[PDB]
């Protein structure tokens, strides 16, 4: 199985910075990229960025640069190589950013690209 | 053997034998560590002070002078021996100031054999009987689709295997102009390989004169540490020419406007963030690993109408190449001022 | 620190700690009862007023002692000499070196 | 041509604020750096430090608190104030001009250089003596 | 490269014993033999002996027996196996033995025998 566990929903103040974790388990964590996506009511989805957890090479959306940050922490033991932790630190909080966030992974087929994200987390609601 | 009237469709991205090269170089890199020494008695309590230097409180000294208990060749007697390391290899464990190595809790670091070196030599991958290798000799070939002029060969040409994250070194130069290649241009999760025509000369050096000192771990076990720093404590760095860098960035701008239309504003900004060796460009200058800052290069903007860029580096001794779970590697210090001349050939 | 050389001969006065990195020495002299006076302000550079033959060891050497080379000495050079090294590894010396005295026949 | 001239009390009671003055001749206080240096009898000199306009007033960190250097652009003089005269403070003191200069050994942009000092001309001295 | 470093020229008294070192570098020291030869003015060359540094097996010239001695010291580390030191202790010094000495190694080719010494040291002058 492929499991993506988020944290619970959180309520913040304007001008703060929310840290959202994303634990992945059930596959080799160093191979597949991690995307972050958002869902705002009456706006639809909006893309945030991706991070390859092999090194931590990231890419952000152009209109969100300077506010977001992505890190990862690998699993360093020869017994549990599968699980891994990704992060997303979102700063510059406004009341417009009240939305549901998802951290997603692509499929594993041969014709599967990167953006057709197969596996999804349960979502985290951020209200400002 | 140059063929006639023939056309085959190629694909560099779904190609085989790049995976085979990756697996072969990883496994062969692992194979040159088994005769060498494990640093099992070295993950130990390190009494570190500042290196003897005129200390600036705003900046930081990049060398910590650490003395420690070490077992001699005899099992009963132990000695007190000192060495020099960088900030990037030790961490403070929690008055007194005692440090430890950063890899004390993941793996024992196999020391690289100082006999063997890490310079590249050309490997030719030859096909067995019943198989052949086809090489496309078309000039304007973007690495995907049908190539009109191919030729069969028994072995490939010289591939110097470089370890370079950004700014690939010693590559094969392009024919007449800059060529950008990607699997899918509108995909921004796919990297773009830029290979340009004229090479850019880059010089790199560590000017700090070091002293190799041997410590006897046990019977037939030698640990090579840093002794005295003979002279000035300077920062290791690299140089490129300003004019050729500006010209080649103009060339890649001229070629990049073919894929996004003419009225497009192209700017170059530095890497966004991650680990050390994916945001800064890392390479190996004769058995010594540099991690050099590329903010001075990708700092430009381009509108649709004698000097030399110096860039500082950091030097690490322990590496975690290919990011394995339990495989780290110490690198021995090497004598004298270390300089290398290389050619920046492309970009990622 | 008593060095004597019958006049007209050469003279080598050492002073201060051994070098660690690059250095910028400053040589001062002091007649008895007078103020001090500069003779050398760099490793081997002198200002006006003081003549030549007061050569200095270059600071590009690693791991040596600062020397002061005098040829064709006289009764005017009979003074107390002082060094003020400025090493690029050691900190700023707010005190001078050790008093080396020259005396002539 | 420049020559300097100091002035002081000469006899100091202990635990008393010592103050010295330093005249000019030819070159004013604005045109150059200034320095104070002290020296006991039969000893090597001790450079107390240097004073200049625009914050260039770094002192010897050995004393670092009980000594304050100052200028007088109105009367065009140099001045020094001391605090807590002890028995070791009996010395001849000097005001003297000095010149900077960059010794460069590595990259200029990486701050691999420094600025050394050297005193070209000197004063004449004031035999300060602490006694009761 | 193949480098043969001798010691400097030395001046001795009659009846003493001169020790001349020969450090070899740039090849596998245990494989090739080391010969010693002399050059005396108005006498030409004259052979002294050889030593195989693999064990120290020596052979001396007949007319110099009782006076000469040959030893070696190997390089015992897995990092620098190439270099090695040979020695020659010459005793029973007379004023006739003032000469220039050489420690030599044969070539590495297939038809190369033992006595065609390719590589030569810089020579050591011994004056009695
Ligand atoms: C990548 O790129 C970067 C940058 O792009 C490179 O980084 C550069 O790296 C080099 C080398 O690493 C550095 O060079 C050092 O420079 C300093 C500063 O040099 C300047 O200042 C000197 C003194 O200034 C006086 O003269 C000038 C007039 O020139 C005057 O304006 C000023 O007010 C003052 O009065 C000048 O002499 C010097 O000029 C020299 O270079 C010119 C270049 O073309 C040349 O035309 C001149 O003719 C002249 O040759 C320059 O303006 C130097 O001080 C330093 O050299 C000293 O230090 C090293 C290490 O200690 C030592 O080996 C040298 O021998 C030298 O030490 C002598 O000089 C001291 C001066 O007082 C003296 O005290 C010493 O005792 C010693 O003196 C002995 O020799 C001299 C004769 O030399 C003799 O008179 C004495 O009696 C005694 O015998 C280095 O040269 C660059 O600064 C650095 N940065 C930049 C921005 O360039 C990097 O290297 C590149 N990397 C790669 C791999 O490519
Ligand atoms: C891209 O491609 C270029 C072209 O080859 C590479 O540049 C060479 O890099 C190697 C490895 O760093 C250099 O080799 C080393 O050079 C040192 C300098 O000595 C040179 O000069 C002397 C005098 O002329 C020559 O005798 C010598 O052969 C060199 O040409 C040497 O000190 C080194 O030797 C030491 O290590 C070897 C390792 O086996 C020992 O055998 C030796 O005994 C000694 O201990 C070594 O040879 C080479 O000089 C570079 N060439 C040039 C022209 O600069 C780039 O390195 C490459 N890019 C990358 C990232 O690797
Ligand atoms: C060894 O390293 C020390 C650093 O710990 C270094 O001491 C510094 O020396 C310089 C001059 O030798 C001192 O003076 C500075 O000079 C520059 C150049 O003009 C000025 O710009 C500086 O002014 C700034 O800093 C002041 C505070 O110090 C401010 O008041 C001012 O507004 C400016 O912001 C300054 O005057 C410098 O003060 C010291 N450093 C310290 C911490 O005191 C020493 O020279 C080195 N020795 C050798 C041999 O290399
Ligand atoms: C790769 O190289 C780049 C430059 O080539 C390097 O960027 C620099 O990093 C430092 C710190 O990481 C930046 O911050 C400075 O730090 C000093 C430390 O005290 C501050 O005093 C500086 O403030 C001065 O400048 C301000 C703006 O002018 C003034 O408002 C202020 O009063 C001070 O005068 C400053 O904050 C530094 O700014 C950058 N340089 C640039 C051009 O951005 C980068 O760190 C290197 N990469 C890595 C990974 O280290
Ligand atoms: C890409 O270029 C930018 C532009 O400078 C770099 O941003 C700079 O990053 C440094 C840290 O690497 C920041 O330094 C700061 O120093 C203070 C001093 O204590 C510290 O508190 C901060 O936490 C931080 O370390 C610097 O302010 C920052 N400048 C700007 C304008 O953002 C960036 O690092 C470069 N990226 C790479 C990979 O080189
Ligand atoms: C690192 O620290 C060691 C001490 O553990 C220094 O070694 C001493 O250096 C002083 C200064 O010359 C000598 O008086 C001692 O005899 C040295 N002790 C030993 C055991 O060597 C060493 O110099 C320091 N290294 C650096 C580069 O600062
Ligand atoms: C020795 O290294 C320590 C760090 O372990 C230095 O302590 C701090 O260093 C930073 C930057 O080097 C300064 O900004 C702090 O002010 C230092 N702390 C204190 C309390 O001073 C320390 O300065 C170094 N030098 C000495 C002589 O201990
Ligand atoms: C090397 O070993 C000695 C011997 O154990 C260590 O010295 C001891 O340090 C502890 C903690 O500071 C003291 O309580 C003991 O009294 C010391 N014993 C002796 C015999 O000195 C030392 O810390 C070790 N490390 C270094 C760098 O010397
Ligand atoms: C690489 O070149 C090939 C042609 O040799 C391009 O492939 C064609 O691109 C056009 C669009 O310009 C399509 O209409 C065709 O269907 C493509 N043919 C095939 C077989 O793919 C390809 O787009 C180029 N790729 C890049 C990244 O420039
Ligand atoms: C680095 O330091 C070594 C000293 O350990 C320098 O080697 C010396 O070189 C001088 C002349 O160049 C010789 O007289 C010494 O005998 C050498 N000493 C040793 C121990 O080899 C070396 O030259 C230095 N490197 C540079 C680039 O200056
Ligand atoms: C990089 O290093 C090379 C040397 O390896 C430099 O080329 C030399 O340049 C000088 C002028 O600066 C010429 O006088 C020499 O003849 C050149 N030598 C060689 C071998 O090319 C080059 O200038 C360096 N580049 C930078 C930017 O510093
Ligand atoms: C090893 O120690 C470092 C320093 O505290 C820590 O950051 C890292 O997570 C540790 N690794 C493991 C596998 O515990
Ligand atoms: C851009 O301009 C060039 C002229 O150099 C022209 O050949 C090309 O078709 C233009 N491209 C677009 C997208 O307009
Ligand atoms: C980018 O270029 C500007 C102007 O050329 C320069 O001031 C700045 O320092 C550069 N950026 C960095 C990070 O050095
Ligand atoms: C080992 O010890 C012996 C006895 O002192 C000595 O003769 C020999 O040279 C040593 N070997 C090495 C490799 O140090």
């Amino acid at each position: 199985q492929v499991q993506l566990v988020q944290s619970g929903a959180v309520i913040k103040t304007p001008g703060s910075s929310v840290k959202i974790s994303c634990r992945a388990s059930g596959y080799n964590f160093r191979d597949y990229s991690i995307h972050w996506v958002r869902l705002i009511p009456d706006k639809g989805f909006e893309w945030i960025g991706w991070i390859k957890p092999l090194w931590g090479a990231v890419s952000y959306a152009r209109q969100l640069q300077g506010r977001v940050s992505m890190t990862r922490q690998l699993s360093q033991d020869p017994d549990d190589p599968d699980w891994g932790v990704a992060y997303m630190e979102f700063s510059g909080l406004t009341p417009a950013d009240t939305a549901e966030y998802f951290c997603v992974r692509r499929g594993s087929c041969d014709y599967c690209g990167d953006f057709p994200w197969q596996y999804w987390g349960q979502g985290t609601v951020v209200v400002v | 053997i140059h063929l006639e009237n023939v056309t085959e469709e190629f694909n560099m991205w779904k190609n085989n034998m790049v995976e085979q090269m990756h697996t072969d170089i990883i496994s062969l890199w692992d194979q040159s560590l088994k005769p060498c020494v494990k640093l099992t008695p070295l993950c130990v309590t390190l009494q570190c002070t500042n290196v003897t230097n005129n200390i600036t409180d705003d900046m930081r000294g990049e060398l910590k002078n650490c003395s420690f208990n070490m077992t001699t060749e005899l099992r009963d007697k132990k000695q007190k021996v000192y060495s020099l390391f960088y900030r990037l290899d030790v961490v403070q464990i929690n008055s007194n100031k005692e440090y430890r190595l950063i890899n004390c809790n993941t793996s024992a670091c196999t020391q690289a054999c100082p006999k063997v070196s890490f310079e590249p030599i050309p490997i030719h991958y030859c096909a067995p009987a019943g198989f052949a290798i086809l090489k496309c000799k078309d000039k304007k070939f973007n690495g995907t689709g049908p190539c009109p002029s191919v030729s069969t060969v028994q072995c490939t040409h010289g591939i110097k295997p470089v370890v370079s994250t950004q700014l690939l070194l010693n590559g094969s130069l392009a024919e007449e102009e800059v060529m950008i290649r990607s699997e899918n241009i509108t995909n921004n999760a796919k990297n773009i390989l830029v290979q340009f025509n004229t090479p850019v000369q880059i010089n790199c050096t560590r000017p700090n004169n070091n002293t190799r000192k041997s410590i006897r771990i046990g019977p037939g076990q030698a640990f090579y540490a840093t002794g005295d720093i003979i002279g000035d404590i300077r920062q290791a760095h690299c140089n490129v020419s300003k004019a050729t860098w500006n010209e080649t960035l103009g060339k890649v701008v001229k070629q990049l406007r073919k894929h996004f239309g003419n009225n497009t504003i192209i700017r170059f900004a530095n890497s966004s963030g991650g680990d050390l060796e994916v945001t800064t460009h890392s390479f190996n200058c004769g058995g010594e690993f540099f991690y050099c800052n590329t903010s001075g290069l990708f700092n430009s903007t381009w509108i649709s109408n004698n000097d030399s860029i110096t860039l500082p580096c950091r030097i690490k001794q322990i590496i975690n190449m290919w990011q394995r779970i339990g495989q780290c590697m110490y690198a021995p210090p090497i004598q004298g001022v270390i300089r290398c001349v290389s050619n920046i050939t492309g970009l990622i | 620190t008593f060095v004597s050389v019958a006049p007209g001969q050469t003279a080598r006065i050492t002073c201060g700690e051994e070098s660690l990195g690059s250095r910028s020495v400053i040589w001062y002299q002091q007649r008895p009862g007078q103020a001090p006076s500069l003779i050398i302000y760099n490793n081997n550079d002198r200002p006006s007023g003081i003549p030549d033959r007061f050569s200095g060891s270059p600071g590009s050497t690693f791991g040596t002692t600062a020397t002061l080379t005098i040829t064709s000495v006289e009764a005017g050079d009979e003074a107390d000499y002082y060094c003020h090294i400025w090493d690029s590894r050691r900190p700023t010396n707010w005190v001078f070196g050790e008093g080396t005295t020259l005396i002539v026949l | 041509q420049v020559h300097l001239q100091e002035s002081g009390p000469g006899l100091v009671k202990p635990s008393e604020t010592l103050s010295l003055t330093c005249n000019v001749s030819g070159t004013l206080v604005r045109d150059n750096y200034w320095s104070w240096i002290r020296q006991p009898l039969g000893k090597q000199p001790e450079w107390i430090g240097y004073v200049h306009d625009s914050g260039d007033t770094n002192y010897n960190p050995s004393l670092k608190s009980r000594v304050h250097l100052s200028l007088d652009k109105s009367k065009n003089l140099v001045s020094l104030r001391l605090t807590g005269v002890t028995a070791a403070d009996s010395a001849i003191y000097y005001c003297a001009t000095t010149k900077h200069g960059r010794r460069i050994y590595g990259v200029v942009a990486f701050k691999e250089w420094f600025t050394y000092f050297y005193m070209d001309v000197w004063g004449k001295g004031t035999s300060v003596t602490v006694s009761s």
